[PDB]
């Protein structure tokens, strides 16, 4: 809505926003791998979501 | 906790982005950046609460299971947008006033300034990647239909 069109805008948008996607991706993966690897009490229900 | 630390990291990158691309004042950086992010961040609340609200409407024995799941999510995500709109715009402007001099990841302290350059090479390859997606645009849309046959 300022100075660009359609095809050119979506390229610079993902060029701007590639860093927060890989920011949240590695954090969300490494936060939920412990309940996907761990064994013990209730782990059979943790492995159904992790 | 995963979606609760998602929005704790999507809001500091947007305020350091204007410090990196423009060198703007770190007090007014929050008003410059989050003037167009406050709408998006309050709009993700009513979709991230709507993906959990009707599942807590069921009855029987599965209703007691499905409630206290979705309630424990919506209580986390309902106030996290409020604290993301109130607290961290002040805290990025008060307990963070960085002014970097000289280096841009070249020296960086030690030799670990190659990782951000590798990140720059991957996004420089990624813009060419999405340009090659937008080259013909027919096979990358026709592979979507053979994906949803999996569904």
């Amino acid at each position: 809505e300022q100075g660009k069109g359609i095809v050119e805008a979506a390229i610079e948008a993902c060029r701007m926003r590639l860093r927060p996607i890989v920011m949240t991706s590695l954090a969300f993966i490494l936060g939920v791998v412990p309940l996907a690897i761990s064994t013990g009490a209730g782990s059979g229900s943790q492995h159904a979501i992790g | 906790i995963g979606l609760l630390v998602d929005d704790a990291i999507v809001v500091v990158e947007n305020v350091e982005r204007v410090m990196a691309e423009e060198g703007l004042s770190p007090r007014e950086a929050a008003r410059k950046s989050m003037g167009q992010i406050q709408g998006a961040l309050v709009g993700i609340a009513m979709v991230l609460s709507a993906v959990f609200l009707p599942m807590a409407f069921f009855g029987g024995s599965t209703g007691v299971i499905y409630r206290q799941f979705s309630i424990t999510i919506v209580s986390a995500m309902a106030l996290s947008v409020i604290v993301a709109l109130i607290l961290t715009p002040a805290l990025c402007a008060t307990m963070l006033k960085p002014i970097e001099k000289g280096d841009h990841g070249e020296h960086k302290g030690g030799f670990f300034g190659w990782f951000n350059r590798m990140f720059l090479s991957t996004t420089h390859g990624y813009e060419r990647g999405v340009a090659s997606i937008l080259k013909h645009r027919a096979p990358y849309l026709l592979i979507y239909v053979v994906i949803v046959a999996g569904m």
